[PDB]
């Protein structure tokens, strides 16, 4: 489902950005 | 304004902060690396 | 009412008091994104 | 199985919906 | 009796009680839902 | 292996039956 | 004696002394049910 | 690796076995 | 990559070795 | 030697023990049974 | 996304380097 | 310096220590090994 409001955050062990964040 | 390169790295707060500045009706979703979508 | 778009973001606890207005039967289930079903 | 009564929530780490809940 | 359809949402407490009512000699096991059998 | 005696029960993140239990 | 059908449901301590009654030898793993072996 | 001495036990989220255990 | 002097040790929920440790 | 098949069973500690025993240049991975590798 | 200034780090259960780190 | 086979083994902090002695600008992200990328 293409939402164009969410923004999901993929985070490591550490619970920092592991990946560059997109809209969807 | 679809993506934040300049965010890898920092934690979800700054993270989180950073996008609801940007886009403020962003709805802000925290998963796993490797969490298959 | 099958879907709840509104619900996107929000938390376990207000999203099963919106559902239970709208549908006082449901079996709410609680599972992590990408359990595979 | 569809289960016209069923609601299944997929949760972020934080327990938001992550996704569009509908019933199944 | 081989299914709990009225089962699905109750807790694990209320189920064993259920099939162990139905079926004495069930040996229940519990898993997390998506594990690959 | 089918075991006539057996019953899983599949659980969600609160431990409730996600799925319907049967033998086996 | 390859095999326990008699252990299905039972705890892993009630398994590890039926099994160490009938093969003195064995050496016990203890993994979760669906870990890909 | 077959292993004659070897026992493996699958266990459920309660630790009761969960599959017949078998040598190997 | 085949690593002449790394050993990977796979351990089970008790942390007992479960294989037959390689260098690898 | 390249293989320790008298370790099946053994504790993780015991195991590092015998290893480091017989190859002192050992760099030691411990993971869990049914990592994709 | 190859990332020049990224360097993802894959720990074991002790946390210790268990393969190569390289940029990405 | 692209990769670093002398860290196999090591801390994630020595090893963060290292990495930023010889890439200062580097964002250090720390995964489970087996993690799909």
């Amino acid at each position: 489902e293409y939402r164009i409001d969410r923004v999901r955050l993929f985070v490591d062990k550490l619970d920092n950005i592991a990946q560059v964040p997109r809209v969807g | 304004k679809t993506e934040w390169p300049e965010l890898v790295g920092k934690s979800v707060e700054e993270a989180k902060k950073v996008i609801l500045q940007d886009k403020p009706e962003a709805q802000i979703i925290v998963l796993p690396v490797g969490t298959i979508v």
